[PDB]
Order: C-alpha cells, then structure tokens, then sequence
C-alpha cells in the first residue's frame, strides 16, 4: 500500500505533502549527486566537495530482488520442469564440451519460440528455421550457417525439412519428438547425413516412459518394418 | 471425466504429446507480483497515447483521511 | 512424506443425509460428534455466519483436534482457516488482544481480480534531464527523464518522475537491461542484459533473457487471494510506493503494531466498495483455538466484543478441562475454564471416550497408515495396553517395535518385539511408580523433591 | 457483501416514542424490556441536549438479559452525527503505552468538533483535450467539457496540466477538478465513448453525463475528534500514528492548548462541540487505578457520558482484594446511577425467538416454535438463537423447507446447552482434567 | 578520448596511468604535474 | 581441550543387533537406556517418523547427557543438533511461544543443490577505468591458462574485489562467477624490483592447465529458521546472527512451509529433519507445554528429546505437584526411559576412561581409594578430585599420583556431603533466613 | 521571523483559467499591524525544547517506531 494521506482541499496542504512525504532534501542525500552536479565538480579548476559525498544507499543483502516484491519466474523454474529437457541439458552441455553444431527438429514449434527462450538464456548461438521464414531467408540463412563454424544449435520444423536443403556442417542430430511417418524423420536424418557427409552423425530420439510417444514409436516402428520387408 | 473441459480428442493424445514436451505451453502465468491496495490511474486505450507518453506517480490510498 | 500424529484422518466421513457411518475415512466411531462437526461445516459454507462459538469437550487423547483436521479438510484449500493456541498470544510487543484480532482477520478470505499495467521494454537511450535548482541546500535535483522502451514490435519514448527515476536508480539500470515499470506502485525489476549486448565472454552473470514480445504497454488480469488482516497490515506499515516513509519504512526492522480500530473499519468500507464493483468476493471462516483454558479472563471479555462483529469468523474452542480455575481471577472456579458468562455462547460439542474395540481399529488404521504390518496377537497386545495405559501411548509402541522387527530380520512384528519395546521405553504411570518406589530419601542416589 | 447475520443484527433504533417517552413493546427489534427503555430513552435524549457533562450510567443486570441490545439500540438511535465508541475494557492493557492514558484518549475520542465549510468543485464529461507538449513541456493546454447543460474551454496552467498527465484524463472520463486544490477524482466512465475505450475489461461500467451546473459550491460538513488533533499535533507527520496504533505517551501541554483553541474556535463562531457517548464494555475489568481516574475525567467540561455493563454480583476488585457490589468501589458507586434489568417471560421470548426468526429468513412450524420457547425458558436466549441458525440447516439436510419438531430435536440433540455441559463435567470427574489427576479408563 | 575517466593498465613489464588531455587543465592534474 | 563429554566418541552400540556394549567408545556402564536410545537415533535417521517426545529421566550425575552428547557424535556434522537449554526461551525481546517456534525451526534442515562456476588462471593483465570525485568503473580482465587466453569485462563489485585483493600481473587466481570470491592462490613470476609497497612473496605455483569456465555443484544446508528470517525483512538481513528478529508473523510460516513442500516436490530441496535436546525441562511453566503439546502435530516437527532430574515436584506457573514437573496431559504423549545409578566396579571404570583422557597415571591403591570416595560422592566430586591430584602430584615432583595425593585433595575440597555438616554445624556465622552474628 | 503563504491573490486570479492556487483577496486593512501579546511558558516546555528536537525540523519522526 502507498501511506495514508491527507485529502485537505487546499494548496498549501499539497505543498506541505509534497515537502515532507517527498522532502528532496533527504532523497538528495540518499540516492546521490545529479550527473551535472559531477560534471561541475570533476572539471572545475579546485577540487569542491559534494553534499551527498556518495551514494547513501545501504547496499541490499540480497543480489537477486533487491528493494522491491516483483518475482521474474526464475530460469531454472522457468522452462525446465521437465525431463526431456532435463536430459537434454545435460547433453547440450556435453556437445558443448565436444565442440558440435548439433540440430533440433519439432512438430509444434511454439516448443520451439519457448526452446528459443531457453538457448537465448543459456547463451547459445543458434538460428531458427522454420515454414514461416520466406525462401529466400531459408536458403541464405541455412547458407549462413554452412559457411559459419561457430552458430551452434538449429530449430527447425521436422516435417518441412523435407525440403533440398545442405547441413553438410551439422555433425549431430537430436530429435525433441518421435512421430509417425519413418520417412519423414529418417528423411530428415538423410538430410544430416547427406552425400557430402564426412564424419559419422550420431542421433538422439528423446523417449519418455509409460507415455504416448513410446506407442507412436511402436506404432512407426512396425510400419517401418512393413515397409522394409515389403522393399527389401 | 471426459470419458465418463477442453475436451477435444487431440487435446487428449497430441497434449500428451505436449506435456511430454513442456508443460507451459498449456497455459503459464506471466511474471506475477503482490496484490495492489492503492489506487493508481488506468490507461484508457492503446491507440492513443502514440509514442512520446509521460508516466505520472499516480499512487494514492484508497484509505483516505478526510481533513 | 512423513507420518505425523494426525496422517490418517481424511475427513469426517459422512453420509448424503448427514449421518456419520463409524469406521470411514480415518476416524473410528465418534458418532455425536462427526454429527455436529459436519453441521458446522456446512454452517461455515452457507455464509450466514457473523460469529457462532463452538466447544468441543472431552478429555484428553479423546480426539478434539483430529476433528479440527477433519473440518479443515472437509472445507477446502480455498476456505481460510487459522488454528492457534491459547498460549501463542501472550506476545511482548503488543497487547493480546491485538493478536486475537489479528487472528479474526487472518480469518477472513477475499479474492480479488486485478489489472497490472506493466510497461516491458529494453532501454535504449537513459538521459536525465535536471530542472532549476537555487540556493537551498541540496542543490541540483533531477526532475525528468527521456528512457526510451523498446520491445519486438512498436518501440517507445516515455518521459518520468523524479520519483520513477529513484525506482530506476536503486535498480542499477543501464543501457541494455530489460525491466518493466510497475505503473501501480512504481516499481520496475530489472530482469537482465538483452540478447542483443550477448557476450559468452562475460564475467557479471549476468541473466540474458530475450527482447519481451509483444506491445510494450502489455496490460494483464491476475487473481489473488488476499485475507484481510493482509491489508490491514499493508496500510499500517506501508512498504509500496517510491516516497520516503514507504522507502526508510523497508530498511527498519519489521514490528508488530496495534491496529486500531478507525483502520479496521476503513479496510471495511473499501473492501465493501471493491465487492459493489463486482470485483472481489468474500469467503469467511474459522479460527481454531485450541487449548482455549489458557486464555485468561482479559481475553474471554474481548471475545464479546469481537464476535458481536458485522464480518466475524466462526470461533471453533476446544479445552481438555473440568472444573478449574480461570487463570485471570483466581477466585471463581467454572466449567473447561470458560467464564460462566462466555460459555452461554457457545454451542458444546460433547466427546466421549472409546471402547476395547474401537482402539484396535485405530490400531489396526495407525499401523497401516505408518506402514507397519503385524499380527494378530500383537494387535491385541497393544489394544491391551491400550486399554490398560494410554490411547496415545500404545500408538507410540510400534515404531520401535518396528525397528526392532529389523533387528531381528523380520518383516512383520510379533509378541517378542512389543514385549521388548514395552520394557525398553515406559510410560508416565509405572515411571512415577518407580520414581515413587525408589525415591525414597534425597542424597547421592535419590531424586531432587 | 460485509452484512453478515450477527447477533445483534435486527435492532434498528431504541424502538421507543420520542414525543410521550413511551416504551411502545415492539418496534425497532428491542422487544419485551420497558423500564430500562424508558430509562435509556431518558439518556439519549439528554445526551442530545448536550447541557450536561460527562455523567456515568450503568446497565446492570443478568447475562443475557439485553444490555449490548440497549447500547447498540442507543448506537443505531444517533446516526453518523453525535460519536458513539465501543470500548471493551481490556483494550486498555496495552504495551505501547500505559493504562491511564490508554483511558484517557478513549476520553477524548468522544468529543468530537464539528465544522462546515465550503469547497469549488467541477463535474463533467472530457470533451477533449489539447496538450502542448511540443521538446517542450507542460506550458498550455486546452480542455474542453461539458454537462447535459454547459459547454466550456479552459486554458490549464503548468501545475494543472502536470495533474492531468498524473490522473491520465482521457476524452470521455467524468473528472471531478477540484479547484482548490487541483486533484481529479475520475467519476467513472461515459456511456458514449464506449467504443473510444481499448484498454478496458470486458465488463466494465459505464454512468451517464452529469446533470446541471459545470461550477457548484458544496457545503461540507466534517466532524473530527480531540484525540484526532492530539494525535495530528504530535510528530511532524503523525496522523499515521492513529492509523497504526504507534503513537505513545501524548504529553499533556498539548492536551491543555487544543482544550484551549477548541474554546476560542467556538467563541469565534468558527467551530461547535459535540458531546459524544462512550460505551465502556465489561467494566468490571478495570482495576482500582482505572476508576481513580474515571472519578476525575467525569469532572471537566469536555466529558463524553459515560454508558457502562456490569454482569458480577458481589465480587472482588482486580489490584485489591475486598468484594464490593457489581465488582466496582463504593467511592465510584457514588458517581454513577444504575439501571437494573430483568428476566425475560416466556412469550417475550418466544416473540424475540420470532424475529431473530424473521431476521435471519427461517420458516418455523408454531409447534417447533413452542417446543423452542420451552427450550429457551430452560437453557436461555442464546442456545435457542443458536438452535435457529442450526435447526435451519438440519432442514436443509434432508431437502425440507420449513423446520419442525424432528429438527429440533436434533439441535438439542447433538449440541448441549451448558447446563447440561455441567452435569456433564460433574459426571466425568476422573478423565477431565480438574487439578491433578488424569485417568485413562 | 573518455572525458573523465582515468585508466589504470598493469602488465608483465609494469604498470602505467594514462589521463585524458581534456583533464589537465583541471584539478585532477595537480597530482599529475599538470594542475590550473 | 578437555571438557567434561570429551571423551564419548560416540553411543557404542551394534549397527546389525545394536546391542548395548558393556565398555565401548566412552558411554561406560549402562545397557537399557543406551539400547533405547540406539532405537531413537535410527528412528532418526529413517527420518520418516515426525513429532514424537523422549523424556531421559533419572537421578542427577547418571549419564544424560553423556547419552545426548553420544548421539550428538553419533549423526555427525549432517543433521542439526539443538542443544537448547530450558532457561534461553524467556526471552524479553520476543514471546515465549515465538521462542519455542524458533527453537523447532532451528532444527529442520533443508539441503539444496546449486551450480556455481569458478574459473582458474594467470593474470596477463588488468584495466581498469575510475572516475573522478564519485562514478562508475570500468573493467577488463586479460586471463591465460595454458590454452585459452580471454579478455573479459567486469562490473563494479568485480573491480571492489580486485583492489580488495590487490591483484596485480601475474597472480594464480580463481573467481566464482556467482557468488563473486577471490582467493588468490600463488603466483607464476617473481616479485619485481621497481616498486616498494608490493607485498609478500607468495607460493611458486605453476599455469594450470584445463579450461576457464568450469563447473561445480554445491550443497548448501540452512535450517528453517534461516529461511524465515531472510524471508521475513527486506533489507534487515543478518538479524539471524546477531538476535534482532522481533517477531515473525504466520503468514510467513505458513507461505514458507509450502514453498519447502515444493522445493522437496521439485527435486530442488530435501528436508533433512533433525533433534531438538531440551536440556532440565522442569524449568518450562505450563504456558510452554501448552505449545510443545501442539507443535507435535505437524510433518515440520523434530523429534525432541529431553532431559529431567526431579521427583514429584511443582510446574512452575501453577499451583500443584507432578511427576518430573511435567504435566498429565503433557506425559501422555512422551515416552520416558529410565536411568539407573551406578555400581563401584563400573565407577572404576569411567573414572579409568576419565584418567585416560585427561592424561594421568595412577596406582591401584590410588584408584581404588577413588573409588570408594566415588562410592560416596559421586563422579563430579572424584573427577575434580583426579585432575586436582594431577597438579599435587606435579607440585612435589611425582611421576604418578599416589594415595596421599588423593588424600590431599580430599581434605582440601570437600565433598558436598561433608558442606551440608559445615552449614549444619555453624549456622550462627551464616546468613540463613534471619539475622547473624560475628562471633 | 515566521512566514506563510496565505494564497494567491485575486488580482492575479483569471491569468490562466484552470490554475490551482486558493485565490484570496487583498486584506483591507493596514500592512503593518503592530500588536503586543503576554503569553506563559511552562519550565518543562523548556525542558523538553532544549532536550529534543520538536516538531519544526524533527522530519525523521514520520517512522514511528524507534
Ligand atoms: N476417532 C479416532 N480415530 C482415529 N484416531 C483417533 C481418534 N480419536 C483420537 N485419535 C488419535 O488420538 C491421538 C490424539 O488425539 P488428539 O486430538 O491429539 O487428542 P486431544 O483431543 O487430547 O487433543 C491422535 O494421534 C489420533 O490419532
Ligand atoms: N429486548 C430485546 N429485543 C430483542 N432481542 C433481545 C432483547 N433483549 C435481548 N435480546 C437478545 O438477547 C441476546 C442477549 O442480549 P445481550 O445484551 O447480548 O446479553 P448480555 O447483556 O449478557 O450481553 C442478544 O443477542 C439479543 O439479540
Ligand atoms: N555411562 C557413562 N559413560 C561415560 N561417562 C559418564 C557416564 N555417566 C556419567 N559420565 C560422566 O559423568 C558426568 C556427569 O554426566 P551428566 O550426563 O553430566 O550427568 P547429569 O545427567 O546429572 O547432568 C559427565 O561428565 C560424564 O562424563
């Protein structure tokens, strides 16, 4: 709550608010001197003294919320709170350490604004591409990053990388999401390991347990073998 | 519940989905704060106030004391 | 995870027509009292409540607070309930009858819809802009600003008070840092460096967040739930705005004050003004004092006054007493230690004593609660000691009888292991008996009388 | 909303004549009681006459025989014009302060001045404005208004125009200017310019344009206390301190100098005193040094009447040790004059049973209000007021609409009157916890 | 070429102060061997 | 040093049978309540079970609180152990309830996990930028390990901790990121020859090697207490050092126990719950057992255990008598394990591990007139009467204390047995409850 | 050497139109108005004034509490 105050209609009464609940005189000597006060104190030909000689603030003893009540979801609460997530920190952390610009593919990539969140905060160097980037800054921003050796993640929708598209400079592969089509993914992984590819690319498809992604994992499976039994 | 809101069917198998992926995308709240007792002035639409505004400390108790 | 005394009671367990089935949801018999106790409840529920008195009776290990769990989980998370002591309000800075009050508005609920007005934007170009400033002590003074907002989409250039400027100094923001002024307040939390300045060569640690989307004038509706002892505590030592006496009034140590009586009813009328907007809906409920004979006789005048209240939760006392003496005046000896005049209030709750059945239920409900399972003739060798000692002393038997069944490599407990545990730990009546028996003279050897 | 049902929520006055002083046996809620109605009714209307001092007044009687209903119908028989103040005596055993002063400002809470004088206000819908900030600041602006009537322009000055970008007035805001001072108090919305309004809830409000004149002189009339001017002059900005309870030993040369300028405010014709009543709840609670300053503080001009509750027969004074009547000395007996109450009959009962009946809207059965009066002549007016309010909700048990006989017996079934609470405890000795002993079967 | 500020560097050889031409004139400078 | 539960090592019992030892690790001489107490302290560390009451009664100078001090040894530097005394809580600065609250809390620990980064490396160089009369600073940091070589920046609390610390060309230093230490470690050159307020040499240490940027994980431990008083003030921090904490209101409580019930949900926290030792309980008046009898209910609770000497004795603030000064509603819920007095040839043995520890060789004429002076005046008038031998024994020049040593000590301080005849005898020439004379 | 600001003057009132100042016409008497006054203090108001500061410059006492 702001402190009680006085409504009384006259002038004098706000001017007497506004001399005591405001009272510029402490409030200079609290927060410090004004810049111009610096100014015509650092250039003058004798040294002066200042009135607030420095800042009299005490300092707050506590680093994160300092003087007020406002709460920022912090980082770690804030997008993790999962295990997908968790498990993949710890291998970002790892690939890190190994030195590779690895990938990401997703169906639904609002998952991937919020993973953006998450890479930005965790100071990654990274480039976004999905459907709704135009062709030309598909092309030259997939150019950007095969001529550069340092930007290290991608985002990238999963089914519309189906697309011609080079990663002969990505090295690593994880998938956020297992869903039906094979081709689709495997498509995907071709579009790793493509024709130019010259180190071996590994892949990591996240699993959870007990949940639906495992069935949908059955479910490709089994076609895929249909498939290749089929056209083997 | 359904069985026997938000009741769609692909709410139901792609949230799954979604809830293996991240819980937030399923609704978060923003970045909160403690309640407000005072009276403050509010903002009567976006489309006026352009680009070049003045804030004013508008805070006062809605406990008044009348002198 | 962790079995407390009261884990296995999971409300009263009544009936559609009110009538209390014995052996459901925890509690074991205690009819005439799960009766009443879910009348109270739906009498709480009902909101024609402006302070009713309700006693519950009974001796000890009786089961008097197992019913104030049942009700407070009987409620809800959303009713407010405040259990208490007698003992707890005998404070050192205030008079107790300032905590009961403070109790009775801990009491009340109200949930209130509110409408932030954040502005959350980047700052581009942070410049001061002084004002005149003559002869007068302090010198020059900074009285407008020029930060300029910038989020994802439609930038802004916004211009300040001197006192949202302090809320910025005492900040420490520099060019770069996001933040979102509070227009309610005046506040503004800086949240960190943008991504635009990231550097992986950087020693701060800093927290870089993104560039907020959206409009920079977001404006965003929050519920909140708020009881009114909160605000009564948020107008008398205010802690909001960017003055004076809200800045030095955060920075003293925090003390407990007497809220008087002018404030209480103020917080009324504007509580009143925010219900007639459709706004803010009231939820009352109870205060639970248990061990109520502890209160003295300046405390059960002051309960006349407090309950004959307009807004005044329902008062839920328990007090384990016969005839005894109230611990104000020495000289008038009554009924549970209530004054002869408070107790006509009240609505008494009786509460009877169990039965050599009823204590093997409880038993046979507190070992598979805690996780120890047993055998038959141990269920009777505690209900023996049940009957024989204590009610809360052969519950208290089967956690060592436990860890002794592991000694032994056992898994359930057998008559050897409780006829151990009753030989290792005692009792109150056979150590007073051996106090009694070997105490016989004061020395090296004997007892301090 | 806050009107929650209490126990004293159906008195509406002291229900008596005010021509022929009759006690009139039911009206206003307070039904039954005629001598100390009259006696009250004598009392308040020679606490409105105001040529009296502070006098002492004591209601006693037996519990639960209407004494808070007498002071509360004294309470609702005023109005918000002449204070009335509660005082439950153990508020004054405090420990920010000491016990006669805590006395003695709720003393001076009592006497309050009344004084009437006139502000400039302005109503109206915004029109528009004009502000010219152009880098310049805030030198000229143009606000246009209106009323149903009036149509007008004003030029604003500096300290105006920085209080319209501080309240934010839109184009369409219902702003009252006060001219004195220069705060804005937005009204509400116009009903007009609802499409104008973007940044607003879905739900909101909406009033219409102010009726009449744009420019009107209001005559207020405000009534503040002596303890509210005693706490106001004394810290720099120490009228928080009666909004928090923080202020302390008020030295009394303030005391003497407000006593004197309130006399010169009211022989200037500038101001008037207004002798408030002061209802000190529970008096026996006092020790002997309360009542060695109550025989004083009845002795100045500036004296509230004192109205005051004993409920104890022959009794002990609290700081001594000899009894005395009511629990109050003989030396302060000699001060006051005592009203004595009495027992209620039964069909007084059952027609109080009957409106706190009405009050709380219960549908009664004549045989269960029978079967309640007979409750409430064995076990008195509280239990049956309680067995009411569950008798009710017994009924809306089992979905019935009216209470009868079956419910009832239910109250009185699970929830004991105290007499039998004390036959209870006098027949379960041996496991309640008297003194010393505590037996477990 | 800051206004105000004085730098302080200290490497493997030693350590130097460089002060800006644009204080010399000013008080700053008297401990420097510039002074009014 | 040598204090009076210095040599307890532990309770000396079994970890498969936990059988009570006749002589092992100092708690010499007991085998029921040490048994029981075995029980109590695994029922601790199960850490499952909340809120139960033990009560060690028995005649004074029996081992109590050598039975509390073994458990104490017995759990470790890991789990909180509040050795509370009875007489701390009444307080004037705060209630006596808020006071038994605070003692509760004190004895929840919560154990939370947090990644800092520390870096490591050689100073190549530092620049820094200051102001003039007042103003920011400015700061780059040239650091070299044998591979990496980075030109980092600083703030302003960097730069008041590197003149704080003085860290000049060629330093070995290491900054945690987070909480922003620095602990200089050696360095790499020698010191110059330019200079004259330069320092000390410090140690010869090498470049390491590795990388700048590492990680570590730390464990933090706070109790509960900490956590309410960081929570409860907005700038009045460090007020759970030096005592200033008024009170602290149950809005707090209440919003704090949810928060460690999701900390403990989110695999952020564990609740590590811990002993509360109440030491002489009969001093506590009624209004205190009417708040431990209802702190006992939650799942927040320690497992207290507590101490008693006395018989059939008065509760302070009432007017009647009690079993241990304890009250009936009160000893219902605790549980209460005798202490027996001892036997002489178990005294011989505690006053042997006694003479151990406190370094002293006796003579069994010695010893065994100890123990019949142990016989009768228990061991807090023979203790005194070793180390009071020891220095007799060190006055006349003596390698081992022998019989007149002790029978020196003896007749030069008495044993209270023989002070109460000293009062008895001349109550003339002592103030009693009336006048005196002088001769 | 007391002062206070009584108003603005109604002279000078219509400058602007929506200024806020408490406009107060010009006193019809004499500017010098010399009047001689007897008044009492009490030795403990001396006592008090010459132990604390009261009330003119005691601004920090809008706390409250110490
Ligand atoms: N009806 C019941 N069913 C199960 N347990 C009970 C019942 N009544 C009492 N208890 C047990 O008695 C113990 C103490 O009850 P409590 O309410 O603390 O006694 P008191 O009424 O003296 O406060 C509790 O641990 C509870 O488990
Ligand atoms: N004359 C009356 N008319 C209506 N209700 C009454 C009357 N007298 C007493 N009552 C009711 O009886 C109850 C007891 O009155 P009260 O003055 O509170 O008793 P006590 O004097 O013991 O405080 C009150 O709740 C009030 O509602
Ligand atoms: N069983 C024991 N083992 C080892 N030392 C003991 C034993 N019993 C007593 N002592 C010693 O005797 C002294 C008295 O024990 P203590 O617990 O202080 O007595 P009390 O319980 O009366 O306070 C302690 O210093 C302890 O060293």
């Amino acid at each position: 709550a702001p402190p009680i105050e006085v409504v009384c209609d006259s002038r004098s009464a706000v001017i007497e608010r506004e001399n005591i609940m405001f009272h510029p005189a402490m409030r200079k000597a609290l927060f410090g001197p004004t810049p111009s006060e610096i100014k015509e104190a650092s250039f003058g030909p004798r040294p002066v003294t200042l009135y607030p000689p420095r800042a009299l603030l005490p300092a707050p003893d506590h680093d994160k919320q300092r003087f007020t009540n406002i709460t920022v979801p912090s980082m770690a609460r804030f997008v993790t709170d999962s295990g997908k997530l968790a498990k993949l920190d710890e291998l970002l952390r790892e690939l890190k350490e190994g030195g590779h610009r690895v990938l990401l593919y997703f169906q639904m990539t609002r998952m991937i604004d919020l993973m953006e969140e998450y890479l930005t905060y965790r100071n990654y160097k990274y480039c976004r591409l999905d459907g709704s980037t135009k062709l030309e800054d598909r092309r030259d921003t997939v150019a950007d990053f095969q001529t550069r050796p340092e930007i290290f993640i991608f985002l990238l929708s999963t089914r519309a990388g189906g697309l011609g598209i080079n990663l002969t400079t990505a090295d690593t592969v994880i998938f956020y999401d297992s869903d039906w089509n094979p081709t689709i993914d495997s498509q995907a992984m071709d579009r790793a390991h493509r024709l130019g590819q010259t180190k071996q690319v590994t892949v990591y498809r996240l699993i959870t347990r007990g949940t639906i992604e495992e069935r949908i994992r059955k479910r490709a499976l089994q076609k895929e073998e249909v498939q290749r039994v089929v056209i083997t | 519940i359904m069985d026997l809101d938000s009741a769609t069917l692909m709410n139901l198998v792609m949230q799954f989905r979604k809830v293996c992926n991240h819980p937030d995308l399923f609704e978060r709240a923003d970045t909160s704060s403690p309640f407000f007792c005072g009276h403050f002035a509010e903002t009567g639409s976006f489309l006026r106030e352009g680009t070049n505004v003045a804030l004013g400390y508008s805070t006062r108790s809605l406990v008044e004391y009348r002198l | 995870h962790r079995t407390a005394a009261h884990t296995h009671i999971k409300g009263l367990g009544l009936n559609s027509s009110g009538i209390a089935e014995k052996q459901a949801a925890g509690f074991v018999g205690q009819c005439a009292a799960r009766e009443a106790c879910g009348v109270v409840v739906d009498l709480i529920k009902a909101h024609k409540m402006a302070g009713r008195g309700v006693l519950l009776a009974g001796g000890p290990g009786t089961g008097k607070t197992a019913l104030a769990l049942a009700i407070s989980q009987e409620l809800g998370t959303k009713i407010p309930f405040c259990p208490i002591t007698g003992s707890e309000i005998y404070s050192t800075e205030v008079k107790k009858t300032e905590v009961l009050m403070e109790n009775f508005r801990r009491a009340i609920g109200l949930r209130v819809r509110e409408t932030k007005d954040v502005y959350e934007g980047e700052v581009t170009e942070m410049t001061p802009e002084e004002a005149e400033n003559p002869l007068g002590g302090y010198g020059k003074t900074i009285s407008t600003l020029l930060i300029g907002l910038k989020s994802a989409r439609g930038q802004k250039k916004l211009r300040l008070d001197p006192s949202i400027y302090e809320a910025i100094q005492k900040e420490r923001v520099q060019v770069g840092d996001v933040i979102y002024i509070e227009t309610n307040t005046g506040a503004c939390k800086r949240v960190g460096r943008s991504d635009a300045y990231a550097t992986e060569f950087d020693l701060e640690a800093e927290e870089y967040v993104p560039i907020p989307k959206g409009e920079v004038h977001k404006k965003k509706e929050i519920v909140q739930d708020v009881t009114l002892h909160d605000l009564d505590v948020a107008n008398a030592r205010p802690q909001g705005g960017q003055d004076i006496i809200s800045m030095m009034g955060q920075l003293m140590k925090p003390k407990m004050t007497e809220i008087t009586d002018k404030l209480r009813m103020e917080i009324n009328k504007v509580v009143q003004k925010y219900i007639n907007q459709g706004v803010a809906e009231l939820i009352p409920g109870v205060l639970f004092i248990d061990e109520a004979h502890m209160l003295d006789i300046e405390c059960f005048t002051y309960l006349n006054k407090a309950l004959e209240s307009p807004i005044a939760p329902i008062v839920v006392l328990a007090s384990n007493r016969g005839i005894a003496t109230i611990r104000g005046a020495d000289d008038l000896k009554a009924a549970h230690g209530i004054p002869p005049d408070f107790l006509q209030r009240l609505l008494i709750i009786p509460t009877h004593p169990y039965e050599p059945d009823e204590i093997r239920r409880i038993v046979r409900i507190r070992a598979q609660t805690e996780g120890v399972q047993l055998t038959d003739a141990a269920v009777d060798r505690v209900a023996e000691h049940g009957v024989r000692i204590s009610l809360r002393y052969c519950l208290q038997l089967l956690a060592p009888a436990s860890i002794l069944a592991r000694v032994n490599g056992r898994t359930q407990v057998d008559v050897q292991d409780i006829a151990e545990a009753e030989e290792l730990f005692l009792d109150a009546r056979r150590s007073a008996n051996i106090l009694t028996s070997t105490g016989e003279s004061g020395g090296l050897h004997g007892f301090i009388s | 909303g806050l009107n929650l049902i209490a126990a004293h929520s159906h008195i509406r006055g002291l229900g008596v004549d005010a021509d022929t002083l009759e006690p009139r046996p039911s009206s206003q809620g307070l039904v039954g009681q005629e001598k100390a109605r009259k006696a009250a009714a004598v009392v308040l209307e020679m606490i409105k006459q105001g040529k009296i001092a502070g006098r002492a007044v004591l209601i006693a009687g037996p519990p639960s025989t209407g004494k808070t209903a007498i002071a509360m119908g004294m309470a609702q028989s005023l109005g918000q014009d002449v204070p009335f103040t509660t005082l439950a005596a153990s508020e004054i055993f405090s420990l920010e302060m000491s016990k006669t002063e805590a006395l003695t400002q709720a003393f001076r809470k009592s006497i309050g001045v009344r004084i009437k004088e006139e502000s400039e206000i302005m109503e109206g819908e915004v029109v528009e404005i004009q502000i010219d900030r152009s880098t310049g600041g805030a030198k000229q602006g143009k606000l246009t208004i209106k009323t149903t009537d009036m149509e007008a322009i004003y030029d604003m000055g500096s300290k105006m125009i920085d209080a319209m970008t501080k309240e934010r007035v839109m184009a369409g805001d219902i702003i009252s200017i006060d001219k004195s001072s220069g705060k804005i108090t937005k009204l509400g919305r116009s009903y007009a310019r609802s499409r104008d309004y973007d940044a607003m809830g879905v739900d909101t409000k909406f009033l219409q344009c102010p009726e009449g004149e744009l420019q009107k002189r209001k005559e207020v009339v405000h009534t503040v206390s002596l303890h509210e001017i005693d706490v106001i002059n004394s810290r720099t900005q120490g009228f928080l301190a009666l909004f928090s309870g923080d202020t302390g030993e008020i030295r009394s040369e303030i005391r003497d100098q407000i006593n004197t300028k309130v006399a010169e405010w009211k022989e200037e014709g500038k101001a008037e005193i207004v002798p408030g009543v002061l209802f000190i709840d529970e008096v026996h609670m006092l020790d002997i040094e309360c009542f060695s300053y109550i025989n004083r503080a009845l002795e100045s001009d500036l004296a509230p009447i004192v109205i005051m509750a004993s409920n104890r027969g022959v009794s002990r004074i609290r700081g001594t040790d000899y009894k005395s009547p009511h629990g109050l000395p003989l030396d302060f007996l000699d001060r006051v004059v005592i009203i004595n109450t009495h027992p209620y009959t039964p069909d007084e009962l059952r027609q109080i049973l009957s409106i706190r009946a009405q009050e709380e809207e219960v549908d009664l059965t004549p045989d269960a209000l029978a079967l309640l009066t007979k409750i409430g002549q064995e076990a008195g007016l509280r239990y049956a007021s309680n067995l009411i309010t569950t008798s009710q909700l017994i009924a809306a048990k089992r979905r019935a609409k009216q209470v009868g006989v079956e419910d009832v017996q239910r109250s009185f079934k699970l929830f004991y009157d105290p007499a039998r609470s004390v036959r209870f405890v006098q027949e379960s000795e041996k496991r309640l916890i008297g003194n010393d002993g505590v037996v477990d079967f | 070429p800051d206004p105000m500020m004085i730098r302080w560097v200290n490497n493997k050889m030693g350590s130097v102060v460089a002060v800006p031409e644009e204080l010399l004139g000013t008080h700053a400078g008297v401990v420097f061997g510039a002074g009014p």
